[PDB]
C-alpha cells in the first residue's frame, strides 16, 4: 500500500477563536542514548604473522603501517573512557537521599538504587541491564556500580536540591516546590500544582510505573544499546575470519607455506598474505574510527542532555522529550544512557472567544500575562497553558493607547480593586 | 592440526567421530588425544601489552 | 587487578581521586614514599538536609571566570602524490 | 597542560606527515626503497615490477594518510561547529543551557583569539553562602491562599518574608509580593500569616 503520513487534522481556526487547555497530564518517555562502545585492541603483528618469525620479519618491510594501527584503536579506546566521565561525571559530590523519603506524594523508588539487593541499581536500570589473534578488550575505568553511583548521586541531587546543585552547590528545596518552580518555568503558574499536587504526584507515579512495563514488554526498546554492541561483534567476527582467507595464496596458514614451499617461494605466498591481512585490518580500523566517530558524537549529545536535561530546565523543544519539559532522570545502561524525561503536556482544551484587547474607559488594555477569553457571555483574563478565567482588572492588565487602533478589540469593564 | 597454546583437560562431549573443535570465528577451541581420546580445551598462550 | 597484574605498586584499602587511571576502578599515585593502588572514589560523600519545609538560599555570591579551549582547525596540508609516490 | 587540547592537534597531524615521510625509507617487498637505486640494478623488465612494489605501497601509505586526515578533519569540524555555536550563545548573547557556557550561571563570555583555535573566558555566577530558612507554599491570610509573585516564602524562625531565589534578600509579605488563588483548605502546607496591604 501507499503509506500514509498520519491521520488528517483540522484545526477550528478562526480570528476570535482560542483553544485553551482545562487539565493536563503528567508524561514520561524513555530516551536511550549510546554513549561508549567495547575498547578493542588488536595487536598487528600477532594479527597477521601470529608466531611466524620469517613472516614477522617482511611485515617489517611495511614500515609503520602496524605502528599506524596499533594508534588508531588505543586512540578509540581512550576516547571510551572519556565518553563515559563527560556524560556522568557532572557531579561534584556524591549526594544521597534521606532515609525518609517524604517527597509530597512523589514515589522515585523505581529510579533510586534498590538496598535490598547486593547490586546499587535501580529496579528500572536492572531491567536496562538484564537484557543488554591478537586480539583484546581492556576493560572500562569506570565500572558499572560506579557509573550507577553517579547516575545515583544525579538523581539524588535533582530530587533533593533541583538544579541548584548542577550550578554551584546544592541547596536543599521541598520536592512539591521545585515541582512548582519547574510549573511556573513552563508558563503554568505555581498554584496549579499545589491545588492538583496530589493528581500530579499520582499521573507522576503512574508514568514511572509504565516505564517499566514498556521496556520489559517490548523486545526492541533498548535496540539502539544492542546494535551498538551487534555492529562490534560482527566487526571482529568479520576481522578474524578474514585470516581464513588465501588471498590468492596456496593456503591461508603461514605454516603450510613455511612447511611446503622453498624459501624464496614461501616469501612469495607470504607476502600474498601479509598484504590481504593488513589490508582486512586497515579495513577493521577505519571502521572502528568512523563508528568511535558516531559514538563520540552520541556520547556528546547525551552529555548535553545530562547537563540541560537533568541539571537544568530546557526550553528547547523536543531536546528533553515531546511536551513541556518539567524534569529528568538518569538511569545507567550497558554502554549508554537512558533518560526519562519527564513532561507536561496539555490534556483537555475547550473553544472559548478571544479578544487582542478590552476597552474600557476610551483605552486598551492587555493582558499582562495571560490571554483574554470569553464564554459566551463574560470576559475573563487567564493563563495561556492551563484553562483558569480571573475578572479582568487593572491588576491583570496594562493600558497602552485608544480602542481606535486595535483591531478587533472588543468592549468590556476592567475592574478597579 | 597444529598452534601454539595451553591444553587443559575440557568438560566437553565430542560425537565418536570428532578429532577437533572450533569457535564462531572458525577457530580450533579443543582437540582429542589421538591415543587416549579424551578432549582438551586450548586457550590462547597469555599474551598482552606492557 | 581486572585490567591485569600490576607490580611495584602498593595496594591499600584507601579510596582517593583518581590520579593515574588503570582501569576496571583501579588507579595509582605516588604518595608519602611509594606508588601505591587503590579503588578510585567518584567524589566526596554529601548529603542534602532535605525536609518538607526547608530550603536553602544564597545571602552571597562570587564571580568565576572559567577557560574552554576549543580547536578550531587544522594545519592545511597538501601532498603532490605523484612526487611523492615516484619524484 | 592547559592548552593541550589544541597541542593535541598540532601533535596529530605533525605525526602524521612524519609517518607519511618515512614511509619513503621502506621497501615493501622491493629490492630498495629508491627507485634510482632500482632502476641502476636491474633491466628494464625487472626494475618495472620492484617499482611497482614501491607504487602499491607508497599509495597505500599515502592513501591511509588522507583517510586519517578526513576523519580526523571532521572531529575538527565538529568542534569548530560547536566553536561558532559558543561564540554566537556565549559571547554574542546570554545563555539559560545549563554548563553549556561554564558551570554556574552564565553572565557573558569572551572569545581570545589562540593557535589554530578559539578560548572561551566564561563569566560566570555562582552561589557562595547559602543559609537554612523554614518555607511554606502559600501563606493564609484571610481564608485566602497567598503564593509569591515571583519568589519564594521563607522564615528566620518568627517572621515570615518573600525573597528572590536566587539571592537572599526578605522583603514584608505584602499584597503586591504575592497572588491569590483557591483557599487555605486545598495547598498542602500552608502557613498562617498576616499579608500586608499597602
Ligand atoms: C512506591 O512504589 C512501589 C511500587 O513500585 C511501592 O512498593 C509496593 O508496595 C505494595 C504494598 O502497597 C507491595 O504489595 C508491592 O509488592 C511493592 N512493590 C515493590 C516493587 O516493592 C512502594 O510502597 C511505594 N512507596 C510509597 C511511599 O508509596
Ligand atoms: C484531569 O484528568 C485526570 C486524569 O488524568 C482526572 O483524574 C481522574 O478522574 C477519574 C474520574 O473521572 C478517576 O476515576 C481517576 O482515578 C482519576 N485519576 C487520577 C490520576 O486522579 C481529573 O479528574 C481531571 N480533572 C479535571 C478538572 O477534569
Ligand atoms: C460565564 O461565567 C460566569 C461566571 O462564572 C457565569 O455567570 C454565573 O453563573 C452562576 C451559575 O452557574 C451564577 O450563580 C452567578 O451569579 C453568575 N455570575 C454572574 C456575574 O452572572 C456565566 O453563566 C458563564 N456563561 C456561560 C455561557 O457559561
Ligand atoms: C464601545 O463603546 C463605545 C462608547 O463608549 C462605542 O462608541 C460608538 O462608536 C460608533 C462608531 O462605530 C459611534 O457612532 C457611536 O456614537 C459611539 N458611541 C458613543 C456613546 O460615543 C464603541 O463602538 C463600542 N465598541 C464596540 C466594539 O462595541
Ligand atoms: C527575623 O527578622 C525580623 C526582622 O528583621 C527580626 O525582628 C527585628 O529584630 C531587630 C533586632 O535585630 C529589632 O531591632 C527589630 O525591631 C525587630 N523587628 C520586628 C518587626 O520585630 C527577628 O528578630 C528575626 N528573627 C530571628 C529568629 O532571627
Ligand atoms: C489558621 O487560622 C484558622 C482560623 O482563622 C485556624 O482554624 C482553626 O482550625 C482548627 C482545626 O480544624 C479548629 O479546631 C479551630 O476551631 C479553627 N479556628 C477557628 C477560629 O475556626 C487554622 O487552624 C490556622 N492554621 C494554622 C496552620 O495555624
Ligand atoms: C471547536 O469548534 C469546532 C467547530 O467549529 C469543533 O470541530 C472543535 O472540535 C471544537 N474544539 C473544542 C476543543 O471543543
Ligand atoms: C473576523 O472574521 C469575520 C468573518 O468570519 C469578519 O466578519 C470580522 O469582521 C473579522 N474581525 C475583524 C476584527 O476584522
Ligand atoms: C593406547 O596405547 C596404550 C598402550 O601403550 C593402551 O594401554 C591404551 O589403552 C591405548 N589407547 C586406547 C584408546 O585404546
Ligand atoms: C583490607 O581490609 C581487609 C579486611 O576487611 C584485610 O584483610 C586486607 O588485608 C586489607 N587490605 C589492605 C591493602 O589494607
Ligand atoms: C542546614 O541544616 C543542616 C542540619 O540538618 C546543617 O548540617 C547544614 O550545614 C545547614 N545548611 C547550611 C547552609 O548552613
Ligand atoms: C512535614 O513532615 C513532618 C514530619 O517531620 C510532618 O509531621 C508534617 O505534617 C509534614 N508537613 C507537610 C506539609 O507535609
Amino acid at each position: 500500500y501507499t503509506m500514509s503520513l498520519g491521520a488528517e487534522n483540522s484545526v477550528a481556526y478562526s480570528n476570535n477563536s482560542i483553544a485553551i487547555p482545562t487539565n493536563f497530564t503528567i508524561s514520561v518517555t524513555t530516551e536511550i542514548l549510546p554513549v561508549s562502545m567495547t575498547k578493542t585492541s588488536v595487536d598487528c603483528t600477532m594479527y597477521i604473522c601470529g608466531d611466524s618469525t620469517e613472516c614477522s620479519n617482511l611485515l617489517l618491510q611495511y614500515g609503520s603501517f602496524c605502528t599506524q594501527l596499533n594508534r588508531a584503536l588505543t586512540g578509540i579506546a581512550v576516547e571510551q573512557d572519556k565518553n563515559t566521565q563527560e556524560v556522568f561525571a557532572q557531579v561534584k559530590q556524591i549526594y544521597k537521599t534521606p532515609p525518609i523519603k517524604d517527597f509530597g506524594g512523589f514515589n522515585f523508588s523505581q529510579i533510586l538504587p534498590d538496598p535490598s539487593k547486593p547490586s546499587k541499581r535501580s529496579p528500572i536500570e536492572d531491567l536496562l541491564f538484564n537484557k543488554v589473534n591478537g586480539l583484546t578488550v581492556l576493560p572500562p575505568l569506570l565500572t558499572d556500580e560506579m557509573i550507577a553511583q553517579y547516575t545515583s548521586a544525579l538523581l539524588a541531587g535533582t530530587i533533593t536540591s533541583g538544579w541548584t546543585f548542577g550550578a554551584g552547590p546544592a541547596l536543599q528545596i521541598p520536592f512539591p516546590m521545585q515541582m512548582a518552580y519547574r510549573f511556573n518555568g513552563i508558563g503554568v503558574t505555581q498554584n496549579v500544582l499545589y491545588e492538583n499536587q496530589k493528581l500530579i504526584a499520582n499521573q507522576f507515579n503512574s508514568a514511572i510505573g509504565k516505564i517499566q512495563d514498556s521496556l520489559s514488554s517490548t523486545p526492541s526498546a533498548l535496540g539502539k544499546l544492542q546494535d551498538v554492541v551487534n555492529q562490534n561483534a560482527q566487526a571482529l567476527n568479520t576481522l578474524v575470519k578474514q585470516l581464513s582467507s588465501n588471498f590468492g595464496a596456496i593456503s591461508s596458514v603461514l605454516n603450510d607455506i613455511l612447511s611446503r614451499l622453498d624459501p624464496p617461494e614461501a616469501e612469495v605466498q607470504i607476502d600474498r598474505l601479509i598484504t590481504g591481512r593488513l589490508q582486512s585490518l586497515q579495513t577493521y580500523v577505519t571502521q572502528q574510527l568512523i563508528r568511535a566517530a558516531e559514538i563520540r558524537a552520541s556520547a556528546n549529545l547525551a552529555a548535553t542532555k545530562m547537563s540541560e536535561c537533568v541539571l537544568g530546565q530546557s526550553k528547547r523543544v523536543d531536546f528533553c522529550g515531546k511536551g513541556y519539559h518539567l524534569m529528568s532522570f538518569p538511569q545507567s545502561a550497558p554502554h549508554g544512557v537512558v533518560f526519562l524525561h519527564v513532561t507536561y503536556v496539555p490534556a483537555q482544551e475547550k473553544n472559548f472567544t478571544t479578544a487582542p484587547a478590552i476597552c474600557h474607559d476610551g483605552k486598551a488594555h492587555f493582558p499582562r500575562e495571560g490571554v483574554f477569553v470569553s464564554n459566551g457571555t463574560h470576559w475573563f483574563v487567564t493563563q495561556r497553558n492551563f484553562y483558569e478565567p480571573q475578572i479582568i482588572t487593572t491588576d491583570n492588565t496594562f493600558v497602552s493607547g485608544n480602542c481606535d487602533v486595535v483591531i478587533g478589540i472588543v468592549n468590556n469593564t476592567v475592574y478597579d480593586p | 592440526l597444529t598452534g601454539t597454546g595451553v591444553l587443559t583437560e575440557s568438560n566437553k562431549k565430542f560425537l565418536p567421530f570428532q578429532q577437533f573443535g572450533r569457535d564462531i570465528a572458525d577457530t580450533t577451541d579443543a582437540v582429542r588425544d589421538p591415543q587416549t581420546l579424551e578432549i582438551l580445551d586450548i586457550t590462547p598462550c597469555s599474551f598482552g601489552g606492557v | 587487578t581486572r585490567a591485569g597484574c600490576l607490580i611495584g605498586a602498593e595496594h591499600v584499602n584507601n579510596s582517593y581521586e583518581c590520579d593515574i587511571p588503570i582501569g576496571a576502578g583501579i588507579c595509582a599515585s605516588y604518595q608519602t614514599q611509594s606508588i601505591i593502588a587503590y579503588t578510585m572514589s567518584l567524589g566526596a560523600e554529601n548529603s542534602v538536609a532535605y525536609s518538607n519545609n526547608s530550603i536553602a538560599i544564597p545571602t552571597n555570591f562570587t564571580i568565576s571566570v572559567t577557560t574552554e579551549i576549543l580547536p578550531v582547525s587544522m594545519t592545511k596540508t597538501s601532498v603532490d602524490c605523484t612526487m611523492y609516490i615516484c619524484g
